[PDB]
């Protein structure tokens, strides 16, 4: 028993981790990209002169 | 005086003996209740992990 439910605790666990780290991967691809597109149109002297 | 030795052996003797002689079937009362519950819990276990 201990073996057996706890071993595919560890297989659903990993089928989970991996999963909020793919979350974690999409959702700051998101942020990261739009970062881009705000800072490299917005101009990259622009946020120096404005600070 | 060994008259009252050989009662008070016989007495002693046989409540202790009595009491050993059935914590024997407690024993043999865990060793099959051991043996029924592993089976019995394992297939509770097995039906609830799928």
């Amino acid at each position: 028993r201990v073996k057996k439910v706890r071993e595919m605790e560890l297989i659903y666990a990993r089928a989970q981790l991996e999963l909020e780290v793919s979350k974690a991967q999409q959702l700051a691809n998101v942020e990261a990209k739009k970062f881009k597109e705000m800072t490299e149109a917005l101009g990259p002297g622009t946020i120096r002169d404005l600070a | 005086a060994m008259s009252m030795a050989v009662e008070s052996t016989g007495n002693a003797k046989a409540e202790a003996e009595s009491r050993a002689e059935a914590a024997r079937i407690e024993g043999e009362g865990s060793v099959l209740q051991a043996k029924l519950k592993a089976q019995a819990l394992a297939i509770e276990t097995e039906a609830e992990l799928e």
